[PDB]
RNA sequence: GCCUGGUGUCUUGGGU
DNA sequence: GGATTACACCCAAGACACCAGGCACGAGA
DNA sequence: TCTCGTGCCTGGTGTCTTTAATCC
């Protein structure tokens, strides 16, 4: 249950849009901004 | 074409979890549950909408 | 009273003494609203002052409850929360006075209300478009799909109003595919879709004859009859209630195990209650039940046979308006249920010091006014901690820039679709919004279409009880279900009140 | 400067203002690169050189 | 109302993905016109 | 001797279940409740007994001999996950999950609580009874200056300086021993009482500014 | 609730003062005793609940060394000991004191 | 006696 | 039976963690 | 003067069950 929830941390860090599976939380309720979400889409890295 | 599914069912008997793996022959209308574990094996008849819940079903009440 | 009690339960052994504490809620009483400063000092408040200082306009509530003590060897008053007062309405300390005192109180009075005042910014509630409930609807499926029509209900409670669940019957088969072309339906918390034929059984009306009996009211119509054929011999071999009933529970999403001396009796709840609660829930009703059923799939196929056409999603007769009430009401069912669990955690608690709870340290006053406020200033309608998922922008801020402007702002409605979605059809200005809803006046933009506004006669209903129409209709000559064959009544009109078949007449034109 | 107006910047073929409205006109930056891996690994303290 | 309103956006989209598809076709010295790869994709501007 | 009381065969199994995280102790209660209020029926609990660990957080351990039991423990119970998630614990596995597991005059702590929360400190003495150990520490005074405290509103840290506040503002008790508004300084450290539960003594890892003063 | 330091059994500390300890109470006397007697004998600082349902063939009481008492909640670790006075009166009657602070 | 920092994430309503 | 796609720019007003445990201070006996 | 209760501040940690069309 602790290694899998390392590999859980680790992996909505870069990617909080994993298919099949509950997103990360802030405490405020809203999902957390992961480094993949930062670049795609009209106002990331990328695009905007 | 016979259908072999693996379950999450729970033996009657030997009390392993997951290890029911259910045969259903539409063909002839017969389904067989078997137990990966200590081997036990059932039979009953089934229909042709019938699932591996329906069985098991009918292993519940021949036992009792 | 939706919920009135409240019961725990110990079983006395530590001379065996069950022990159940009870708590029942009364009466509603309120106040008008008040200010109370730090000091502690309470005066009327009126909105003037509650502008200025950023304050909520609100109405302290109270309910009383009443302790009992059960015990077997074998309150007053107390405080809930706040309810924001709309301005000018029965209960705020405008609605008196009078012309003369108004202008004291430096009240406008061509202000004429309708908004709620939080944090010292005016909030209006912007009517919600939905679908009616407790009528069926039939559409058509596209192409790809191997069902050709679906029928269609959201069933919802008459007292309170409320959602309950939503029932699919969907025809298979394809234009010379999907072979025997039978019927499934589709019942709330059960995985798969059942055959038509099961379900009618599993209420306990079983040979074929009977079954077509409640259906088909055309012995002739042999194109209707020869499309149910395919659904009698799939579920021929299921001959009798209890294995119908069986083949029900071993698939509505229930635990792994329970047999079928209990499986059945699970089984019965999911057919009693959820499913088409709008008819009745007491038991030994099942009559009214099953011969619904059967109108269900008489309209399913007359659409099939194009006879009828599918019904319009925009004819405004299917469309209803939540207004300030029932969105009030919806919100603070949900809120009232979250302060029920808070009580019942902490009796628990509580009472294992056998203490005499002093009920005012049981009862947080924050959980209703704190969520009524938040909602009301966001717009996010559901429980804080869900903002997503929930509607928004159900209360917006009033547009004050010019008298038209305010006018048009307490009359606006809403649809809520989206963005998401193109085409055309929630859209367009249908033919059935003549003398209802303006056909000039709307947003330009992604709004366009969606949001409409309140022609200047319309008014909205506000809801009357059923139960002096029912009396109505039996004292002039109205028959009932159990008196009713489609042999004897070839020709008879079926009648309906509030959607649930509750009778026919033969002479209806007297009537 | 959105996507758009970059394009039509493109059509007129002038290059050479593209570039300056996207560098010396906004966010212009100076980094240090290793010749030999590439990378922006470079510890720099330009007082010491 | 409706129809400019929506298909504004539907040639919107056709316009973006139009330039990217042709933003690095350029006329040559050579007079011939290639992509960024250098493959031909006409070995003379509008063949004139 | 311990040894003779390992594990064997004969022994009831020990199945784990995943509970609410903060519910670990309520469920055990619960469980026992059920037990002691069916000894003795047609319908009695066939569990042994049930435990929960702190250093496993959502886990009560339950111990039976039918997977049956288990289920019977639990049902109804709000505080524990519906899925059928129990898991088998082997019998080699038993006694770690019983395992029950310092402190010396003259060695350092860090303090947990109060204006000296994360301080260094070096453990004095020990009350008779066992509870809270005389700490000496470097003081977080101001000498009454603005007088007519919390750790995010505190003083720095410097030692006593009797001269200082026989200057501004104290009682003389020994060499180098003073009371200063009722609490004890010697030699510009002060002594005072504090939890032993209300101190850290593993793994503290000094910080450079620590280094630089002891 | 405060854990017996001599049995290990979680009882409210008033318990200790009103009734004993129902394992210990023979020669712990904690039934006539003062508050800090009570405090001296049971620790407010305890970890591992157990309930004990069935004392007398639960393995997990017989590891904890609790086979012989009563069903009731128990800990695993005890913080604190006896005060050596008592261990000493206990030694006087044929108890051996079994420290159950790990 | 030169340097000189004031937020974000949303939602809603609008303009062409 | 799964996601990804769904014009551009701009303006402005309107908002923000919860629960439990421990320690300290004040009041009453 | 001591003990108990209430309030405030700081630290640690979640969960009752409840929009539509396309290709690959
Ligand atoms: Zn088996
Ligand atoms: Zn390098
Ligand atoms: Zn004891």
């Amino acid at each position: 249950e602790v290694e899998q929830l390392l590999q859980f941390h680790v992996a909505t860090y870069m990617d909080n849009d994993i298919a099949g599976q509950p997103q990360a939380l802030q405490k405020s309720g809203r999902p957390v901004k992961a480094i993949r979400a930062r670049l795609k889409g009209k106002e990331g890295r990328l695009r905007g | 074409i016979k259908q072999k599914l693996e379950t999450q069912f729970t033996c009657l008997f030997c009390n392993h979890d997951n290890s029911v793996v259910c045969t259903l022959d539409k063909k002839n209308s017969i389904g067989l549950l078997e137990c990966k574990k200590c081997n036990l094996s059932f039979q009953a008849p089934i229909n042709s909408l019938s699932q591996p819940i329906d069985i098991y079903s009918d292993w519940i009440d021949a036992c009792e | 009273w939706e919920e009135p009690r409240l019961i725990l339960d110990q079983p006395a052994q530590h001379d065996n003494i069950n022990k159940r504490y009870e708590i029942r809620f009364g009466k509603i009483y309120l106040s008008r609203p008040t200010m109370t400063e730090a000091d502690g000092t309470t005066h009327a408040m009126f909105p003037q002052e509650a502008r200025l200082r950023n304050l909520t306009y609100s109405s302290p509530v109270y309910l009383d409850m009443e302790k009992s003590m059960f015990t077997s060897i074998d309150g007053n008053k107390v405080h809930i929360g706040k309810v924001p007062i709309m301005l000018r309405s029965k209960f705020c300390s405008l609605r008196t006075l009078d012309e003369v005192d108004l202008y004291k109180m430096k009240e406008c009075p061509y202000d004429m209300g309708g908004y709620f005042v939080i944090n010292g910014s005016e909030k209006v509630l912007i009517a919600q478009e939905r679908s009616a409930a407790n009528i069926v609807q039939v559409f058509k499926k596209a192409a790809p799909s191997p069902i050709s029509h679906v029928a269609e209900i959201r069933s919802a409670l008459e007292k309170g109003s409320r959602l309950i669940s939503t029932m699919q019957i969907k025809l298979y088969g394809r234009e010379d595919k999907g072979t025997g072309r039978t019927i499934k339906a589709t019942l709330p918390y059960v995985k798969q879709d059942i055959p038509i034929v099961i379900v009618f059984r599993a209420l306990g009306v079983v040979p074929d004859g009977e079954i077509l009996q409640h259906i088909c009211y055309d012995e002739n119509d042999w194109q209707m009859l020869e499309m149910l054929k395919p659904c009698i011999e799939e579920g021929f071999v299921i001959q009798d209630k209890e294995v119908a009933l069986d083949f029900i529970g071993r698939r509505g999403s229930a635990a792994l195990g329970i047999r079928r001396e209990k499986r059945i009796q699970y089984a019965k709840d999911i057919l009693q209650k959820e499913l088409l609660p709008h008819i009745t829930q007491e038991e030994g009703f099942e009559t009214r039940k099953t011969f619904f059923l059967g109108y269900m799939v008489n309209r399913l196929l007359l659409c099939a046979l194009e006879r009828k056409d599918q019904d319009d999603r925009d004819h405004f007769g299917k469309k209803r308006l939540d207004l300030a009430g029932p969105l009030l009401a919806n919100l603070f069912r949900i809120l009232f249920r979250k302060l029920t669990r808070e009580i019942y955690r902490y009796m628990q608690r509580c009472i294992e010091t056998d203490r005499d709870f002093n009920l005012n340290l049981a009862v947080k006053s924050t959980t209703i006014t704190s969520g009524l406020k938040y909602s009301l200033a966001t717009g996010n309608w559901g429980e804080q901690k869900k903002a997503m998922s929930s509607r928004a922008g159900v209360s917006q801020v009033l547009n004050r820039y010019t008298y038209s402007s305010t006018l048009s702002h307490l009359r606006r409605t809403n649809t809520p679709i989206g963005r998401d979605g193109k085409l055309a059809k929630p859209r367009q200005l249908h033919n059935t919004h003549w003398g209802l809803v303006c056909p000039a006046e709307t947003p330009e933009g992604q709004a366009c279409g969606l949001v409409k506004n309140l022609s200047l006669l319309s008014g909205i209903s506000i809801g009357s009880p059923s139960e002096p129409i029912i009396n109505f209709l039996e004292e002039w000559g109205m028959e009932p279900l159990e008196d009713y064959d489609p042999a004897q009544h070839t020709k008879s009109t079926r009648i309906f009140v509030n959607g649930v078949w509750t009778g026919i007449h033969r002479d209806p034109s007297m009537l | 400067f959105g996507e758009m107006e970059r394009d039509c910047m493109i059509a007129h073929g002038a290059a050479g203002f593209l570039k300056e409205r996207l560098m010396e006109a906004s966010d212009a930056f100076r980094v240090h690169v290793c010749g030999i891996c590439g990378l922006m690994s470079v510890i720099a303290n330009l007082k010491k050189n | 109302l409706i129809d400019t309103a929506v298909k504004t956006a539907e040639t919107g989209y056709i316009q973006r993905r139009l330039v990217k598809a042709l933003e690095d076709i350029m006329v040559h010295y050579d007079g011939t016109t290639r992509n960024s790869l250098g493959d031909i994709i006409q070995f003379l501007y509008g063949e004139d | 001797p311990q040894r003779l009381l390992i594990p064997t065969v004969d022994d009831p199994g020990i199945w784990g279940v995943k509970v609410r995280l903060g519910k670990e102790k309520d469920v055990v209660r619960q469980i026992l409740k059920k037990k002691l209020a069916r000894e003795g029926t047609k319908n009695p609990l066939e569990i042994y007994s049930a435990f929960q660990r702190d250093s496993f957080k959502g886990h009560v351990y339950i111990e039976a001999r039918k997977a049956e039991a288990i289920n019977d423990a639990l049902k109804g119970n709000v505080n524990v996950f519906s899925n059928n998630s129990k898991f088998l614990v082997g019998i080699v596995e038993y006694k770690d999950l019983l395992r029950p597991v310092k402190l010396t005059r003259g060695s350092y702590v860090r303090v947990k609580n109060g204006k000296f929360k994360g301080d260094l400190a070096q453990v004095d003495e020990v009350l008779e009874n066992g509870l809270e150990a005389r700490l000496k520490l470097v003081p977080r005074l101001d000498y009454g200056k603005d007088l007519s405290y919390t750790s995010k509103f505190r003083p720095a840290q410097r030692l006593f300086s009797e001269a200082e506040a026989r200057v501004h503002e104290i009682r003389r008790d020994r060499d180098g021993f003073v009371t200063y508004g009722g609490e004890e300084y010697y030699e510009g450290f002060l002594y005072k009482t504090f939890r032993l539960q209300n101190l850290i003594v593993n793994s503290i890892n000094p910080t450079l500014n620590e280094l630089s003063l002891f | 609730e405060r854990a017996c330091m001599l049995c290990g059994i979680v009882l409210p500390g008033r318990v200790f003062m009103q009734n004993g300890c129902p394992n210990c109470d023979s020669v712990l006397n904690l039934r006539d005793s003062d508050q800090a007697t009570v405090n001296e004998c049971t620790s407010s600082s305890f970890e591992g609940l157990v309930a004990v349902g069935d004392n007398e063939h639960s393995w997990v009481a017989k590891w904890l060394r609790v086979d012989r008492f009563q069903p009731g909640l128990y800990a695993v670790r005890v913080d604190g000991r006896l005060p050596s006075d008592i261990v000493a009166a206990l030694e006087q009657y044929g108890v051996y004191y079994r420290p159950r602070d790990g």
